[PDB]
């Protein structure tokens, strides 16, 4: 989708706000939002992204980062009917008014801990084996598609229709244009492509700079080997 | 930036806290969240996984040229030689700072970061100011925000992680550190030096 | 500039909010903001646009429209030093606390009324005569530049690098890439160009639709006459 | 749309009012604004200039084929024949709805509108929802927001006013109005019919 979230090359967002140091978690609520990433895929990572991309943009641009995770979880909850939105509003107000009230009693679950340690140190690899060989190879000159899907994809507006040089083939991976739209993994070959600053921005680009952007095979077509 | 429509930070914090506790109470009743699962996750990236891990990889590649070659061929496999890997670093490609080339890393679409070597990213990395400007004015961004003058002849390569492949910068070894110990050299490797927004510490 | 204000083809901004009827002015403050357009060019219209484009985007996307005009006026005021920003903050708080307090005593000015009636019914034409003839003509097939100036321009991201057909030559007009950046009128020939939906959006575009977009001569280069 | 960071409308209105009165008091002391200049502008676009003016142009082109041809050749000159013109309508190009072609008008970059024939635009025209979607999903936008089904064979032409040229839609004359008076036909021309988001009124 052509969301404002796709901010690469956007002008006028202002200076960077960088404190000299900060903690990993700035508030206890951020730990709760974080723990919801692993609780989500236990919908995959791609669908998790798509729900952030459909946020209110003004909300997206200025909220604390982990609020994006709360939004994407509620987005999928109400859609799959697993989160009743009206109960959630009542609970919000309840905790607005009684912020120190306890959480609901629950059993701790050992398997959720083993899952956590497993995902963290073992990983959740997105690489997949496919039946077709790669179409492209190092040094091929390719053109990034000007398509503009309405659902989830990884086609930053600032590379669409630009021409780059294939730099590395990585194997095949989960394809976002199907995965993040609930249409399955449909694995595709993955490539790093190099775009000069001047191809990307015109004369306004730095004369000695390039951007490397990962492209899935359907994203690119041959111009020259 | 000034936005006359925006609530106070305190009011924003108070509203988020209530909405989060409310969602949490519902997920707990569904059985998919527990307080212990939350604390374990928080514990891991507060104390266990962090940029100290990536510094070990850097000092090994600095002091072991065969390892460095494997690091640059396949970052996941080489970091595994040090028992370092996992979530959001399943595919790692490390890239080398030279006298001719400087590397800087960004996720313009969201916030992708190599968690197993760096931990969770600082907030400025996940926010729109850095993400929007670095692919378009890398040289000035580095000067203005980080005090880092990259000479206009040096090529700046910006790596945008639009896939699960994660890019990590191997910073140049500082001058004046010949024969230093691995623990000594580690004090020079910063989180920022492996994002590429700063060099490793001087002296 | 690549501002979020350039919203053509952006996804996810939500349904249209349209009341069945509304008044021209929803509040007395909106009349004051409006009257400031004619008080501004008495800096031109192009510079007036550029200052809106540099607003905070989250503020831009959700504020009442005429707040954009207040912002662009303050932007130019402080830059030209004509508006002391600290006095303005003090006055804001003063009127926050005493909203019914009078305005400063002033003389009414007859010439400001004659100026108003003149601009409204006589117009403020942007057409200019130039010395060079037009480069392009009806039916020429042209390609919109992929340049991306950091200052003001009229290069909506969704047409950059697209190919269209010149539909009408209008004569020459004020050129925004100089005018809105304080670099003068530098008049340029103006053309309407036609882009198919499919050229603009790919397969996601309506199969029977086209977009007409006005291009100044430097914006376009020949592909085919 | 819901934005948890946003103040209440009432709080936004109260803050804007104070900031505007403050700026106004400074412009008045500079002598570039007066209360009388403000009231004259407000008066003009509240009572004098409005879509009733554009309706006269439409009914004339409907009932006078030579005028219609001049309207479509040069909109500014033809509207001048009716003493209609001026600010933000110095360059007007009118475009004709047919059985084969439907026209809709938009300013994606800001809010450009033909003030001398339409007056100031409604707020939905100047807001990002309409501006962002109409160049990309014109057919559905017209169905969903305006109840206007444009058959998929009919071509939708969208005119984005990126220059001072202003585009105005000449709507098709409704069926069942043969020989009606100019004042009668005017009751059918809406502001929306000259933006292209609706047809002229039926019956
Ligand atoms: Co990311
Ligand atoms: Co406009």
């Amino acid at each position: 989708m052509n969301g404002v979230y796709d901010v690469g090359g956007t002008d006028g967002l202002g200076p960077i706000n960088r404190p000299a140091d900060e903690p990993v978690f700035r508030a206890e609520w951020e730990k709760v939002a974080f723990a919801m990433f692993p609780a989500t895929f236990r919908r995959g990572l791609d669908e998790f992204r798509f729900g952030i991309e459909q946020m209110n943009p003004a909300e997206y641009l200025e909220s604390p980062y982990y609020w994006h995770w709360i939004r994407t979880y509620i987005h999928h909850g109400v859609r799959t009917g697993k989160i009743d939105l009206e109960e959630l509003e009542r609970r919000t107000q309840y905790y607005r008014e009684n912020p120190d009230a306890p959480l609901p009693e629950h059993e701790q679950k050992p398997e959720l801990i083993e899952f956590v340690n497993q995902a963290v140190y073992g990983g959740l690899p997105a690489s997949r084996e496919v039946d077709r060989p790669p179409k492209f190879k190092e040094g091929d000159v390719v053109r990034f598609s000007t398509a503009s899907p309405k659902g989830h994809a990884r086609r930053a507006r600032y590379v669409r229709g630009k021409t780059g040089t294939v730099v590395k083939h990585h194997g095949a991976y989960i394809y976002p244009d199907t995965a993040g739209n609930g249409l399955g993994e449909c694995p595709e070959h993955l490539y790093t492509v190099r775009f000069t600053a001047q191809e990307l921005w015109g004369p306004e680009g730095d004369p000695n700079s390039s951007v490397y952007y990962d492209c899935w095979e359907p994203y690119i077509e041959l111009v020259d080997t | 930036t000034e936005n006359i429509l925006r609530k106070s930070d305190e009011e924003i914090q108070k509203e988020i806290t209530a909405r989060v506790k409310a969602l949490e109470s519902m997920l707990i009743e569904q059985g998919i969240l527990t307080t212990s699962m939350i604390d374990r996750m928080a514990e891991i990236y507060e104390n266990e996984v962090g940029p100290h891990l990536g510094a070990k990889v850097v000092v090994k590649a600095w002091t072991d040229p065969e390892f460095k070659k494997r690091l640059l061929a396949d970052g996941t496999e080489a970091c595994k030689e040090l028992g370092i890997g996992g979530l959001q670093g399943e595919d790692m490609m490390w890239v080398e700072n030279t006298d001719e080339v400087h590397h800087v890393v960004v996720c313009t679409l969201c916030s992708c970061y190599p968690w197993p070597v760096l931990g969770l990213p600082p907030n400025w990395f996940k926010e729109p100011q850095y993400r929007s400007r670095v692919v378009r004015e890398p040289r000035q961004l580095l000067k203005e925000e980080f005090g880092f003058e990259v000479p206009p002849s040096k090529e700046i390569k910006v790596w945008d992680s639009s896939s699960e492949m994660r890019f990590v910068v191997l910073p140049q070894r500082p001058a004046g550190t010949d024969g230093w110990s691995e623990e000594e050299l580690a004090t020079l490797v910063t989180r920022e030096s492996m994002i590429g927004v700063e060099p490793a510490k001087a002296v």
